[PDB]
């Protein structure tokens, strides 16, 4: 296949490979976020508006 | 006591164990299980 101006090959290597076996998949990368949220503050007394 | 030759092949190439509910029997030996050897046999020695 050709991306941009060069040619590369393009491969998925779950039925080569892989099936039928009991080792995953190792393209099946994992992200990781940590959230953070503030449970009873309290709005100054100028904020407090409909 | 297995087959001794097989009559036509196998296509498909997926793991079995998750898919034993389709089957009646199923056993699974990790390698070369030394019980498959042994064969004994009845007979029938002579008619009068």
């Amino acid at each position: 296949v050709v991306v941009g101006d060069r040619l590369v090959f393009l491969e998925a290597l779950e039925k080569r490979v892989y099936q039928a076996t009991q080792v995953p998949y190792p393209l099946v990368g994992n992200l990781d976020v940590t959230f953070v949220m503030p449970l009873g503050v309290f709005k100054p007394a100028a904020d407090r508006y409909a | 006591r297995p087959a001794i030759l097989p009559s036509g092949q196998i296509l498909s190439n997926i793991e079995v164990h998750s898919h034993r509910a389709l089957f009646d029997i199923f056993k699974r030996f990790r390698s070369d299980d030394n019980n498959l050897y042994g064969a004994e046999f009845d007979a029938l020695l002579g008619t009068y």
